[PDB]
C-alpha cells in the first residue's frame, strides 16, 4: 500500500528544516500570525506550507542539524525572523499606545495612576483600536506582504555561515521611536479636547471647591470621550494606510541594507 | 539494529502528520475563531485547549463529511482491498479537495504565491498544484477566521467599555471591570443563544 | 471586506456603546450636579455625600432602562450574526 | 487486531516503511482521540462550569488548571460509569481476546454514547444541523447520523454550561457590588474590594455548603 | 431559558442585593448627613471628621442586622443552587 | 511490564510493528494520569490553601507558582510516606520483577489509597453520591465503589481547603481594614493601603511563626 | 461550621480589629476636632493645618499602645492557627 | 544506566519494544521535577526575597519574572558551587560513564544536599515534623529521613525569606510615609505619592548601593 | 546510537535504550537556558531601563511587553555584535574545518565574553564576591572564575540600569511636579494632576526625540 | 525573632522617619500658620493662597537640610543591610 522508505523521510526533514525555522520565527512573532488564539499546531502547519514553496529553487545548504553548525544557522534564521516580525509589531504597538493614552485621559484606568499594583489596567479602548488596526491590516493584505518580504530575505541572504550585519538591527531598534510619535499623531484631537475639558472642570472647581473630579468630571469626561472616539473613527483608515506603508518601506530598506556587510 | 530505533523515530514524526490533514479541513478557521471567542470572554483558557480542539474537530467532521465521503468512494474503497495504485489514488483523493479549496481561496493569495513560486501562466484552475494551493488556502482561512472573530469580538468589548465607564463614573476605581463584565457577557451570549448562531454562521459561511 | 465596511462597523459599534452608556452616565452626572448644587446652597461639604445618591440613581436607571438597552444589544448581536456571511469576501 | 507497519532494509544503511491507510489514520488519530473521547463524555460542561466558577471567585488560577482538570475527570467518571461499564462489557471484553471484529466493536462502543448524547441533546440543535446538512426526516434516533449528533450535542453542552456558569456568577456579583458600594459610601476609593469580597465569597461558599450543591446539580443535570 | 426568566431572576437578585446594601448605605448616608449638618451649623471645616462616625455606624449596622442579611443571602443561594438543575432544562 | 509496541520478524530481514488496545489506552492516559494521581494524593487541598494564602497576603505571585507548587509536593510527600511506601512494598515491589500482572498490581496499590480517601471523606458527601448513584443496600466500607469514593473525597477536600483558606484570610483582612481606616482618618485618601499593609502582614506572619503553624495545621487536620 | 460559629468568629475578629484600631482612630478624631475648634475660634482656616497634629498624635499613639496591640494580634492569630485543625469540621 | 526504553524478546523470536515504568515516573516528575529539584537549592529564599523587594519598590514587574529567575539562579550557582562540585565529583563523574549504579548515585548526590539542608534548617521545624511523623529520637544526621528534612527545610527557608523581606520593606515604607506626609502637608492631596516616591526610592537604592548589599547579606545569612 | 540515547545489553539480548544524564539535565533545564543566556548578555540592563521608562511616563503597560522585549533584543544583538564576531573568528573559524580541539574551544568562546563582562563589572562587586568566596589574589582576568564573575556582572548591571532609569525619571518627575504645583496654586485641589500631566509628558518625550537619545545613551555608556 | 526585637526595630525606623519629616513638616506648618494669620488682616478668601510660600519654604528646607537627611538614610539602610545576616536566628 502506502510506501515511505528512509531516504525520502530524511531528505524531506533535513532539506526543509532551515526555511521552516525562519518561517516559524516570523510566525511566532508577527502582527496576526503570533496570537494565542492560533494554536501552535496551526502555527507549525502554516510554516511548513510556506516552506513547501520556499524549499524549491533554494540553495541546498544541508548540514547536520545536531552540530554547532546547526546552532549557528538557527541563530541567523531566528534573528531574521524575529527582526522582521518585531519590526512589524510597531504599527500595532503605536495604535495601542494611542488608544490607551486616550483612555487614561478619559479615566477608564485610573487605578494605574494611583498604584501600579494589581492588573486593573484592562485598556478596552486600546483593544478596540488594535482590532480596527488588525482588520485594516487584513484588508490591505499586510500578511501577504510580510510573506513576500520573507521570501525576498531568503533570496538576498541565503542560509549560510555569513554573519548578519548589526547596523540594520540598531537602525530598526532606533526606529522604535515611531510608537510614541504615531501615538500622538493619532490621538492629538481627543487628547487636546479632553485636556480643555479637564481645564474647564478645574475652572468649575474654582467657583465651587465642592465640585469634585469624581462627582462631576468622570461621568462627563467619559461621555465626551466616547462621543469623540465615535467621531474619531473615520480618521483611522488613512492613518493606518500611512502607518503600515511607512513601516513596510523601512523594513524593505533595512533588508536591502543587511547583506552588504556580512 | 539502529533501524528499529529509526522506525520508532519515524512513527514519532508521523504522529505530527495530522496537522496537514487539519490544514486541508476546516480546522484552521474554526479553532482560530473559537480562540478569538475565548479571548473575547475575558477569561482565557476557561474552556481548556483540549475541549476547544475536540469541539473544533467535531465541527470540521460535520462540515467536511461530504468531502470525506467523496474521498472514501473515490480513494479509500478501491485501495483498501488493493484494486488501485497509491500514487494515483492520492491524486483521486485531492480532486474533491481541489474543488473544496478553490471555493474558499481568495484571488490575492493565489496571485502572491504564483508570483513568488516562479510559476508560468496557467490555462486552467485544475493545473494549480497542491504546493501553491495549500498555503494560499491556509492564509485565506486565517484572514477570514480573523475577520469572523473580530466581527463577533465587538459586542463583548462594547460591554467591557460600557461597564468600565459606568463603574468609573460611580467612583469605583478599584473595582476590576472584567469580573462584572464576564457575567453580563455570558448573560448576553446565552440570551442571544450565541452558540447556535456561531455554529450556524461558521457552517453556512464555510459552505458558501 | 472593504476598509470602508470595517470603518462603518467601528462607528456603529461606538454608537451602540454610547447609546448603552449615555443613559447611566448622564443620570450619574445629573444627580452629582444636583447634590453638588444642594451642598453649595448650604454649607455642608464632603466628598462621599454624593456617592450614595449616584449609586441609587444609576441603580434606578438600570431598572427603568434595562429592557431597552438589552433589546438594543440583542438586536445588534443578531444583526451582526446575520450579516457575518455577507461581509466575508 | 490493530493494523501495523512493515520495514525491510534496502542495501547499505537503508530502510523502507510499508503502510496501509488504516494504520496511517490510526497513527494520526492517536494524538486526537484522547480529546475526542472526552468530547463524547460529560467533560465539556463540567470543566467549563468549574472554570467559570474559578473566575467567579475573583481569584483566577487559585486552584491550578491540573486540579480542575483532575476533579472534572473524577466527576465525569462518576457520571459516566454506567456508560463506561456497558462499553467495557460490550466492546472491550469481546475484543480484548480477539473474539470479534474491530469495525463492529467500534459500532458497539458507540451505541451507549449515542444514546447518552440523544438523552442530553436538545431538539433545536438537531433541527438546526439537519437543516444545515439538508438531511431527510430523521424521525428515528437510529436515523440520526453521527455527523449530526456530535456537533449538536457539543452545542447543547456549551449552551448548558454557559447557562449554569451565568447562574453561578450571580451571588458572587451581588457580593462584589454590595461590598464595592459599601466601600464607596465609606469613602475608601483606594481599597480594592476584591480583598474583602474573596474571604466573604469563601464564607458564603462554605456556609451554603456550595460544593455538594454544585456537584449534585451538575450530576442531576445529565440524567434529565 | 427565555429572556423573561432572565429578567425575573435578575430582579430577584437585585432585590437581594438591595436588601443586603440598604441598611449599611442608609445608615452611612444618615450619619454623614448629620455630621455635615453639624459642620454647617458650627464653622468647622474639617474634611475627614465624618469618617470615624460613618465607620462606627456601619459597624453597628453590621453587628445588629448581621444574622438577618446572612440568613437571607444563604437562603437565596440555597434556592438558586437547588433550582440550578431545573432552570437549564 | 507496561504495554508497548510488538515486533515479529517476517521474511528476509522484515520487522512487523503492531500494538494492542492496552497500548492505545495507555498512551492516551499518559497525559491524564499525573492529574489523577495528584487528585488522589491530596495535592488539591494543600495547593488551594497556599494559593488562598498568597491572595490573602495582598501580593499575588510574590512567591512564584513554581516554588509554591514544589513546596506543595514536598508537604504531600511528607504527609504520604506511609501511603507511598505501602504502595511500594505492595504494588511496585511485586511488579518490578514481574511477580504479579499490572491489572492486579493497580488495584493492589490502590487499596491504601482507597482506605485513605475513605478516612478523609466526610459521611455527607458519601451519602449524597450514594443517593445520586441510586445504589442498593450499601453497608460495608469494602462495598463502597471507587466511582462513589472519588468525587465525594474531592468534594470533602475542596470544602476543607476552602474553610482553611477562609480562616487564614481573617487576620490579613483585619490588618487591611485597620490600616485603610487609619489612612482615611488621617486624610491620606490617595495612598494605596496595600503598600503599607504588606510589610505589616509579613511582620505578623514572621512574628506568629505563620509557616510553622500553617504546616502543623495542614498536617494534624489531615489524618483526622 | 454552622453559621452561628461563623458569626462568632466574625464578631471575635471584629472585636480584635476594633481594639486594634480604637486608639489610633480615637486619638486622630480628637486631635482633628480640637484643631478644627481652635481654627473656628481664631476665625482662620487651613484644611491641611490639622494634618500635622493628626500625624504627630497617631505617631505618639503607636509608640504608647504598640506593644499591647501587637500582643493582641499575636495572641488572636495563634488561637486561630491552633484551632484550625479543630475547626476544619 | 538510567531508565529508558526496553526491548524484551517474547515467544518465537518476537521482540517487544516498550518504555519502562521508571521512564513514565521520570516524565510525570518532569512536569514539577524542576521545581522540587530547585527548591532543595537556594532558589526559594532568593526568589521570594527578590519578589518582595520588587513589591517594595512600588513598581511591580519592573524587573520581569525572567530577569528575577535568572538572577536567583546565578546567586544560587554562586552559593552552591561547593555543593555542585561535590555532587559532580561524587555522583556525576562516577556515573556519567557508569562506574556506579543509579540507585546509589542519587544517594551520593544527596548526602551533600542532606548535610547542607540540615545546616540551614532550624531545630524547631525538625522537632515539629518529627513529632508530626511520630518518629524516633533522630539524634544523628543519618537518623533523620528525607521525608522530615525536606518540608522542615522549606518552612525554614520561607520563614527566613519573609523575615528578610519584611526588613527590606522598612526603608521603603519610611520613604512612602514621609513623602505622603509631605504631600499632604503641602495641600497636595490628589497627587499620587507612588509616582513621586518611585524615583526617590530608586535614587536612595543606587546611592546606598543596595544591590551588592543585598547579595552580600543573602550570601552571608544563607551560609550560616 | 542516538547522541542522547545510551544502549546497554541486559540479560537475554535486552537492550536498555536509555537517555543520557547530560540529556536529562538539558531536558530538565530547557525552560531555563533562555534565562541564563539572556542574563549573560546586555538584556538585563535594557529591560530594566525600558520598564523604568514605562513607569516614568506615568502610563504603565502603555507599550506591550512583547514589543519592548523585541526592542531590547535588537539592542543586545547590535551591542554585542563585536563579542559574537570575536567568538566566530576565534572559536568557530578555526574549528569548522576540525582544525583545533574541543576543550580549548569553550575557553576561546568564553574569553571574549569573560572580558566583556569584566569591562562592565564594578571592582567593588568583584572584591565582595571574591571575599565571600574566600578566593586568592585574582590579579589576572583569566584567574577570575565564572562563579565570581556571573553574580558580580548582574549585580553591577542592576545598579547601572537603576541609575539610568532614575536619570530617566528626573525630567518626568519635574514635569509632574510643575503641573501639579501649577494646578494647586490656582485653587484646583480636586483635579488629579496625573491626567493633565500625562499628555504633556508624552509630548515632551516625543518633541525632544527622547527615544533616539535613549538608544544613543544605551549604546554609548555600555561599552565605555 | 522576638516581638521585642521587632518593636525596637520599628522604634528605630519611626525615629529615622521623624528625623526625615520633622524639618519639612515643621516648616510647612509654620509657613501655613503665618499665612493664615496674615490672611486675617487682608480678609482674602483665596483658599490655596498659602501653597506657593509653603512650596518655596519646603524647597529651601530640602536644599538646606538635604545632605543631612541623605546621610541619615544612607547610614540607617547600611546598618540594616549589614545586620541582615544577624537578625535571622
Amino acid at each position: 500500500m502506502i510506501q515511505v522508505t528512509s531516504e525520502q523521510w530524511l531528505y524531506w526533514l533535513h532539506l526543509y528544516f532551515w526555511p521552516l525555522l525562519r518561517v516559524l520565527a516570523l510566525i511566532s512573532t508577527a502582527p496576526i500570525l503570533s496570537e494565542r488564539a492560533i494554536p501552535k499546531r496551526v502555527k507549525l502547519g502554516l510554516g511548513i506550507m510556506i516552506t513547501l514553496v520556499i524549499a524549491p529553487s533554494l540553495p541546498a545548504n544541508d548540514t547536520p542539524l545536531f552540530s554547532i553548525a546547526a546552532l549557528w544557522l538557527a541563530m541567523q534564521q531566528i534573528l531574521i525572523g524575529i527582526a522582521l516580525g518585531f519590526t512589524m509589531q510597531f504599527a500595532f504597538a503605536a495604535v495601542r499606545t494611542a488608544g490607551e493614552f486616550i483612555g487614561l485621559q478619559m479615566g477608564l484606568s485610573f487605578a494605574t495612576f494611583v498604584d501600579p499594583g494589581s492588573h486593573l489596567n484592562m485598556p478596552v479602548l486600546a483593544r478596540i483600536m488594535d482590532m480596527l488596526a488588525m482588520l485594516l491590516f487584513l484588508t490591505f493584505n499586510g500578511h501577504l506582504w510580510l510573506i513576500s518580504l520573507l521570501v525576498d530575505t531568503f533570496h538576498t541572504l541565503p542560509i549560510g555561515s555569513n554573519p548578519v550585519n548589526s547596523n540594520a538591527f540598531m537602525a530598526l531598534a532606533r526606529a522604535g521611536g515611531l510608537i510614541f510619535l504615531n501615538g500622538l499623531m493619532l490621538a492629538l484631537p481627543v487628547i487636546t479636547l479632553l485636556l480643555t475639558l479637564n481645564l474647564a472642570l478645574g475652572l468649575l472647581n474654582r467657583m465651587a471647591p465642592q465640585l469634585s473630579i469624581f462627582v462631576i468630571g468622570f461621568p462627563l469626561t467619559l461621555t465626551v470621550g466616547i462621543m469623540l472616539m465615535a467621531a474619531l473613527m473615520p480618521l483611522i483608515a488613512p492613518f493606518c494606510e500611512h502607518l503600515f506603508s511607512e513601516i513596510f518601506n523601512l523594513l524593505a530598506d533595512i533588508v536591502s541594507e543587511m547583506p552588504i556587510n556580512n | 539494529w539502529s533501524l528499529s530505533v529509526q522506525t520508532l523515530v519515524f512513527i514519532t514524526s508521523l504522529t505530527f502528520l495530522p496537522a496537514i490533514l487539519l490544514m486541508m479541513t476546516s480546522f484552521t478557521r474554526i479553532i482560530i475563531v473559537f480562540g478569538l471567542l475565548r479571548n473575547a470572554l475575558g477569561t482565557p483558557s476557561a474552556p481548556p485547549n483540549q475541549v476547544l480542539l475536540g469541539l473544533a474537530l467535531f465541527l470540521t467532521f460535520f462540515i467536511m463529511s461530504p468531502v470525506i465521503d467523496k474521498i472514501y468512494v473515490d480513494a479509500y474503497q478501491p485501495f483498501s482491498e488493493q484494486k488501485i495504485s497509491m500514487q494515483e489514488a492520492l491524486d483521486k483523493g485531492a480532486q474533491p479537495l481541489r474543488a473544496f479549496m478553490l471555493r474558499q481561496t481568495r484571488e490575492a493569495d493565489l496571485a502572491l504565491f504564483a508570483r513568488l513560486a516562479n510559476s508560468g501562466p496557467l490555462q486552467g484552475p485544475e493545473a494549480v498544484p497542491m504546493r501553491i494551493l495549500l498555503p494560499a488556502y491556509v492564509t485565506s482561512e486565517l484572514k477570514t477566521a480573523f475577520q469572523i472573530g473580530f466581527t463577533i469580538f465587538i459586542p463583548f468589548l462594547i460591554i467591557d467599555l460600557v461597564i468600565a465607564s459606568v463603574l468609573m463614573a460611580l467612583g469605583m476605581m478599584m473595582v476590576p471591570p472584567a469580573t462584572i463584565a464576564l457575567p453580563f457577557k455570558l448573560m448576553l451570549f446565552v440570551l442571544v443563544d450565541g452558540w447556535q448562531l456561531l455554529m450556524g454562521s461558521l457552517a453556512q459561511s464555510f459552505y458558501s | 471586506m472593504t476598509p470602508e465596511s470595517v470603518m462603518m462597523m467601528g462607528t456603529e459599534a461606538m454608537k451602540v456603546a454610547l447609546a448603552l452608556a449615555a443613559p447611566l452616565l448622564l443620570v450619574a452626572l445629573i444627580t452629582g450636579l444636583i447634590i453638588s448644587i444642594l451642598q453649595a446652597a448650604t454649607q455642608i461639604n464632603e466628598m462621599t455625600l454624593s456617592f450614595i445618591p449616584k449609586i441609587v440613581a444609576v441603580f434606578i436607571a438600570i431598572i427603568v432602562a434595562g429592557p431597552w438597552m438589552l433589546n438594543l444589544l440583542l438586536d445588534y448581536v443578531r444583526t451582526l450574526f446575520s450579516n457575518l456571511p455577507y461581509i466575508i469576501g
